[PDB]
């Protein structure tokens, strides 16, 4: 009844989808074979007559390796074989390759399977698109799929949990290029975009989980916990329910401004757990700590516009109200003048389930804070000069041209990002 | 399922190809008779990248062996892994090119090139999807350089979009093997600039330096040099063949390495190269691997990176490692040596991670540097070419094969323009 | 409960009956490879080696490192590998006792290190 | 978690440092292969002070070995605890300094000092917090004294705030080994006064006297003297490594010991040093240890305290004892020997207690005394230096290594100024 | 509800805090794990929802060893991990090091945790600062923290239980220096400063406890018993309850004169116990004996200004009045002319609890005499010569100068202790 269709595009999307679906299977008791030994799974799983539960997900990639690892691993009997869609040639970190030449047939088949999945959903809260801003497959094919979804499905809420390049550390070279292109693409298609940075999540793991060697599996586990906290209000009942439609209506002040900082709390290992109270006020403060942001962007530079809090576990409205009052009275946290409330609290009675073999401990309470704040303009400012530093010399431009782009596409994307900067400045200022 | 067609050209190219195919057969658990004997499913995951299955369990390399004299591939067949190759893929002439690029490209290469392209097309059509062709050969030799460049031009004409990867053994700076090395290298670089999408420069003297200083071998035969080259050629494509935490194909490396089409010449290095004495004493850590990667002695090209500036640099790591450690290490390297890195590129490092290390190694890493230091290599070769061309020494050998004098001038002009590109982007300032 | 094996880029999807099921947890086979990868990541990537060594020595009252297989299972549970009982048994059987539970923590760590 | 970087210099320094690392590994239960076999949690609690954890369970000492000839550290590596050290920490030249401070500080130390500082910086940057550096070497030798002074100056420039501790084996009064010992010592003292924050003065003949009168040994090789020095070097820092009832770090010892910065030379002693014969006949009591501690023979320094006046004196006890007992004993010592103690300092005792005694001994105590007695040692070194320098015997080698003859006058003047400091604060009156 | 925040700075502060918290746990029945098998613990412990009682204490030190001993000791699950604060480099017996360079970040974090702790207290009777005058950590960091608390918290009563150097016996060489500095500091911040001397407590253990080899554990146990006697009226009810706020007004005649001798009675081992009557009169006379002073300062040279008696156990008010009347009629005990009353009696119905493994015997009655007397200026007179004798030659001055200190500070500290000398002379005078 409250079905949400999950799309995982690119290596990053698929690798966070592995963690997400492991988390969902653990949360709903679904064994990796597919079936579990009510109807809270309907948001993410559709049950067949035999009793087997198949997720409403779609793994899209132009490279066979990442999807084939899923086909070979433990969750080989869980996902639908045709739902796993694999290309033949990788996009090679080329937005043009993933958006104009290789991505066409792949996204056509993706729309076909998405249509089949939506036909199996009585309701449809929306789409959860998990991709990687900064890679040809994630950026190009993800943008193409988002455009097609906006064309056909229309008003369905598409929540894009994008992973943007980190400020200083990075793994690709043309990452600013395809990041700017994908940002121009998804500024006008996704309904709520959530920013995530590998540097920020590495910092979170190093400080809070005390992992000196964090890895992609740990990052994806944290992201999966964030998304599970987001969707907990759809699957488990609780006081102050939040809906997928309600996230926008409480978070997106203007259509252009829909990019979101995310912070989960508490992030504590098994060793350091049960050593502090971890009460509601403390975990709310931890969530509002700038160091707990999953984006390398200091909120102190900007001003919060909206803050949606998702509480999980033993949380009471007295406690959430007191915590939010303390946060408001805190002088470090600064809100815009035109949003006096700026807070959307939603509680859920289901504590976050702990993945065995993960570093997170079993905490009876959790807070997931998703904030629309004008500080996020800083990361766009960083990418805006990282892109144009190369684009002044037109470095790697011939690569993008070879697969059917023009200098005009780069110019328009960069102009749109500058306009987004101007819009952020305008909304932040009085 | 992204197939790579290997081509070996000339004596040096054939020996390097034999070593490389023996290394790959070891890595995929293929015995010299072709049967799989690895006892690991990871070996057969992506064996199609390099091999085709026979009627039985036999696996035949997607390799094409080239020569104008049969002796070199007679030795190749007599080698330990000479029987894996399909005998139909051995293409030989009868009179070898006398270290004459003209003979290997115009007179004697013309007859054999039809058969070479037939074999290449037959191997390429069997491919489900074709990543591209990798050609191992040596600049400064007749059949190798001439035939390899001719085949590269033909394959570029037939398959424009497919990748072209080249492993060229550029003549060594300090000691020259043959006299006509500057002529052959100058004529071959002109073809490789226009045709080859991706090129790796190797120097025998640099390999001697690395095998005598790091491996500490005192009498290294050509087998050791071919072994190091084969390790590099395996590590460059290990991401295609094994699952990776952050995988990256040849096209991805080319996109992240090549800023402008003509600047596709790279110097490569492979880590960790450890002496037998210090094998136990050395610590396999990501910082240690990165430190050995960025050392100038680790480069297999004669030019040292210190003189030039790194335009780009890819690092394909192998092993169960922290992506945080890898990214932090190379970011720290960039910050420390920012003088040696180009300013107008915010990030000059392309990190790739594969989950499967080479056999016996806990961790490893191949480094591919696009740096303006190769400018001095080209400059030296041009200094030799001009000195010989001014007095037309040995020029009659090329002239009597039906090559115009103007072709030498055109090749040297192109090579000097490439040198100008490298220097201009070395001293190019942002804004 | 079929197992999908990718041979030369295509999915064999072999039946469970054909597989010998050596019950050793060998990383060579892709069936047990994720298990070994998880154990390695938790022991080395996530946990500090000094902490792992201290945990393993704590069960060793003789201080010679000689740990029983049951003690190794308890150590893995304490280290939060997250494995099931059968997976932990296979990871323990990766090493073989010398006389009577005479495998020591350094040998076990060497087995799971590379 | 307050690390110490150990450095060994010269043959004598390298031997003493090897013995010291053997003793420390014995204390921490580290076998020569690096694995922990101590069966005590406290031993591994603060093992990071001296060691770093390797890839396995092995622990590598934070030690750096310097030499200009390879034989000494070849013997060190062949010794019982030679394999613990990292091979990268062994820095050697090829031609040893011919007991020439000029050769070890200017000509032959100049090239090796870059590698020495590189290894030192690598070891120091790995430390989370750095207490400082400790350099063990011998005054009166070429490579030892020369490279020790040069490295101490370099490290002082790099890390001015970090503690610098030195264990210098001053040439013996009565029987001298090499001819140029007074020259080398005079040149080294000038550098040690300016750079080293805290310095221990040791004598081979003083060690011989203590080992024949207290230990009553028959044939004491250099190993026994090195063992005594190693015991003192462990006991000076056992507070950092083990919990103490009243702990005191190196900087605390320096602050409580050094009245004025240039008067940082100290004589050390270790208790209880008992003969094998009288092990049962002696009784281990704090008054016994104090009585042995304040004996003139217990000093490892040739200068006897009786002639001079004790400016300050620290006593670091190890073992389960009563702080009342220790404080009362040392106050009683001060009252009894008040004539030998400086008047304008009301308390000349810095007593510290650690809860972990050395293995085998129920309790122990190390003594570090800053007294004006060492004035006579510096005076004797001057009486030799002047005797040779008035005729410039043996001086032409030092002149030929590129150090000016005025430098000898500089060094002698500075050492004589230090003598003047000791004498005037010996005869200084209160009010 | 009548909470007192405990602070322990330096090795001596933390090591007396070890005994203090052992004693409080034994007195309230709180097990080392954290929980006990009404609301009398609230003064020293805050109970959590799980039932675990965590002490309202803060262990501040720049050296890691002493705090790590607590973190590894039996009381590892009782104390809060963040409450235990450990530095990196020791003050090295340097007041400048502990007050100017190293102590800044540590004291900032200390005030952070102190603010958190004081938030969890409904009321706040005051602070109990246990430190060591005579060491950089105790002197420098303790003085800095006292300044911080005086400025921010303000009118909360801070009781500084300071240990000054003994007249003849000592363990440090710059101990006169940093003692003069820290006395110069704390003359103006602490509200009631309790004087202690190791030599005096050693003599007490030697004669009364018959301990020929006294140690720091015994000294700290005695100090802890004294402090428990001080705080018994906050946690247990009894006739003549005395409050922390009552101590100053009943004991401090003038703002600067707030240094106080402390004396416990009885100090008897088990073997000598139950062998004398130990009546109220006899224990009072013992408390007023010169040897029972925990400071090497003969009361006979001066005159008592005020004497506050804390009785614990089966004590009847006529007995306290008769004993104190005999004390007044005693010729040896001499009061100032201007304080005819000079006595502050306070009884409590809880006998002193005995620490197992200690030497103190189970005595049904106990007296803690805390007296303001003009005699105590003698110890400051001793240090005033110990200081200037070294300062004339400026020995060890460069060490203090190196960490941001000046000749003016030494001179001003000496001036201020001379001022304190004149103040004690003037309060003694008619
Ligand atoms: N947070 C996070 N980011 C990841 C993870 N895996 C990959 N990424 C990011 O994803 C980017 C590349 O993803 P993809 O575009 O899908 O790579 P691909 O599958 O080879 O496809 P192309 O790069 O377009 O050719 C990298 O720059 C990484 O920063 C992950 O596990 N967690
Ligand atoms: N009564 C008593 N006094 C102690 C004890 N431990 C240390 N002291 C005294 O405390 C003084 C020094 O205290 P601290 O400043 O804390 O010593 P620290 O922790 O090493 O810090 P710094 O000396 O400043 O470096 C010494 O002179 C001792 O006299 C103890 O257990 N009981
Ligand atoms: N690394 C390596 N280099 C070789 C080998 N054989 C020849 N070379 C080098 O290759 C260069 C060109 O020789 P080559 O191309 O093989 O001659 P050709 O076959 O007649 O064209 C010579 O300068 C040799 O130094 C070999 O086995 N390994
Ligand atoms: N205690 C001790 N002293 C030594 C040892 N070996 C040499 N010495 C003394 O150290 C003094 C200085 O020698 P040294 O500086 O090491 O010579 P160098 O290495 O050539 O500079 C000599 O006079 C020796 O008497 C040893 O093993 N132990």
């Amino acid at each position: 009844m409250r079905e949400v269709i999950s799309i995982h595009i690119g290596q990053a999307g698929i690798q966070v989808g592995n963690a997400c679906w492991e988390l969902y299977c653990l949360e709903h008791g679904i064994q990796p074979d597919g079936q579990m030994p009510d109807d809270a799974f309907n948001t993410f799983f559709s049950e067949t007559g035999a009793g087997k539960h198949v997720p409403r997900c779609i793994f899209l990639d132009l490279e066979p390796t990442v999807v084939d690892e899923v086909r070979t691993g433990t969750y080989r009997q869980l996902f639908h074989p045709e739902q796993l869609i694999s290309g033949k040639e990788d996009a090679a970190n080329n937005f043009a390759r993933g958006h104009y030449t290789i991505g066409k047939e792949i996204v056509d088949l993706a729309l076909d399977r998405i249509r089949k999945l939506a036909d199996n959903c009585t309701g449809l809260q929306g789409f959860l698109v998990f991709n990687a801003v900064g890679g040809g497959t994630g950026s190009g094919l993800g943008s193409l799929l988002l455009e097609r979804l906006s064309v056909d499905y229309g008003k369905k809420s598409k929540l894009g949990f994008t992973v943007y390049p980190s400020p200083q550390v990075s793994t690709a070279v043309v990452e600013p290029y395809n990041s700017v292109l994908s940002t121009h693409s998804l500024l006008e298609h996704t309904d709520v975009a959530v920013m995530l940075d590998n540097e920020a999540i590495y910092d979170i793991c190093r400080r809070s989980l005390d992992i000196e060697r964090p890895t992609y599996t740990n990052l994806n586990r944290l992201i999966a916990q964030v998304i599970s906290s987001l969707t907990a209000s759809l699957r488990f009942d609780g006081a102050l329910n939040v809906d997928i439609t309600e996230f926008q209506t409480n978070l997106v002040p203007y259509p252009r401004i829909h990019f979101m900082l995310s912070s989960y709390a508490p992030i504590i290992s098994a060793e350091k757990a049960y050593h502090e109270q971890l009460s509601v006020a403390e975990i709310t403060n931890a969530a509002f700590e700038p160091a707990s942001m999953m984006v390398k962007c200091d909120p102190r530079h900007g001003k919060y516009m909206a803050c949606c809090l998702m509480y999980r576990g033993d949380v009471v409205p007295k406690d959430v109200n007191a915590s939010v009052a303390t946060i408001k009275t805190k002088r470090t946290i600064q809100f815009v003048d035109w949003c006096p409330t700026g807070f959307k609290c939603g509680i859920n009675y289901q504590p976050p389930t702990v993945v065995p073999g993960g570093d997170l401990a079993k905490v009876q309470r959790a807070v997931c804070m998703i904030s629309n704040s004008t500080a996020i303009g800083e990361i766009f400012s960083r990418l805006d000069h990282k892109f144009d530093l190369m684009y002044a010399k037109r470095a790697f431009v011939h690569w993008y041209v070879g697969e059917g782009m023009e200098e005009g596409e780069f110019s328009e994307a960069r102009e749109d990002l500058a306009a987004l900067e101007k819009d952020f400045e305008e909304v932040g200022a009085e | 399922m992204r197939e790579i067609v290997h081509i070996q050209g000339g004596q040096c190219g054939n020996q390097i190809g034999a070593k490389f195919w023996e290394v790959v057969s070891d890595e995929h658990g293929i015995d010299p008779t072709g049967t799989y004997h690895g006892d690991s499913d990871l070996q057969l995951e992506r064996i199609n990248v390099y091999f085709n299955e026979a009627t039985g369990g036999r696996y035949v390399p997607r390799a094409i062996l080239m020569d104008l004299e049969p002796g070199t591939m007679d030795s190749v067949r007599s080698g330990p892994y000479g029987q894996i190759f399909r005998p139909d893929n051995f293409v030989f002439g009868q009179t070898g090119a006398g270290n004459n690029w003209a003979k290997g490209h115009y007179t004697e290469g013309a007859e054999l090139i039809d058969s070479v392209l037939d074999v290449v097309r037959k191997e390429a059509e069997s491919c489900d999807c074709l990543q591209g062709f990798q050609v191992c050969h040596s600049l400064g030799g007749g059949t190798g350089s001439g035939m390899g460049t001719l085949l590269i031009s033909k394959i570029r004409e037939e398959y424009p979009d497919r990748m072209m990867l080249t492993f060229s053994v550029v003549p060594s700076p300090k000691v020259s093997d043959t006299v006509v090395e500057p002529y052959n290298a100058t004529l071959s670089v002109h073809q490789l600039v226009e045709n080859a999408d991706e090129c790796m420069v190797l120097d025998n003297e640099a390999l001697y330096d690395i095998c005598f200083r790091t491996l500490k071998l005192t009498t290294p035969t050509f087998g050791d040099l071919n072994h190091l080259i084969s390790a590099v050629m395996s590590g460059i494509t290990c991401c295609l063949r094994f699952p990776g935490q952050l995988n990256a194909d040849l096209r991805k490396l080319a996109v992240n390495l090549i800023p402008f089409p003509r600047l596709h010449f790279f110097m490569v290095g492979f880590t960790p190269l450890t002496s037998r004495g210090s094998q136990q004493y050395r610590a396999l850590t990501v910082p240690e691997l990165t430190q050995q990667m960025w050392d100038a002695k680790n480069m297999m090209c004669a030019a040292d990176p210190r003189h030039g500036r790194y335009l780009t640099a890819s690092a394909l790591f192998r092993g169960r490692m922290s992506t945080k450690e890898v990214d932090e290490q190379m970011l720290n390297v960039q910050n420390k040596n920012s003088s040696y890195f180009v300013e107008w590129i915010p990030n000059n490092v392309k990190s790739s991670v594969c989950d499967i290390p080479p056999k016996g190694l806990k961790m490893s890493a191949t480094f591919i540097g696009n740096s303006t230091a190769i400018q001095e290599m080209f400059k030296r070769v041009s200094e030799q070419f001009t000195a010989m061309f001014r007095r037309k020494a040995f020029l009659h050998w090329y002239t009597g094969e039906g090559m115009d004098e103007m072709e030498f001038t055109e090749a040297e002009s192109n090579m000097n323009d490439l040198v100008s590109e490298y220097q201009q982007y070395q001293d190019a300032s942002a804004e | 409960s079929t197992v999908t094996l990718i041979q030369s880029g295509r999915l064999v999807r072999l039946q469970p009956h054909e597989r010998p099921t050596d019950s050793v947890a060998r990383e060579t086979r892709t069936e047990d490879r994720p298990i070994v990868d998880k154990v390695h990541d938790k022991l080395f990537k996530a946990h500090r080696e000094r902490f792992v060594h201290k945990v393993l020595r704590s069960y060793a009252q003789d201080d010679s490192g000689l740990l029983t297989p049951d003690q190794l299972r308890s150590a893995l549970d304490r280290l939060h590998t997250g494995l099931d009982a059968a997976e932990k048994d296979r990871i323990v059987a990766r090493v073989a006792p010398a006389q009577h539970g005479k495998v020591h923590y350094m040998d076990f760590i060497r087995s799971l290190e590379s």
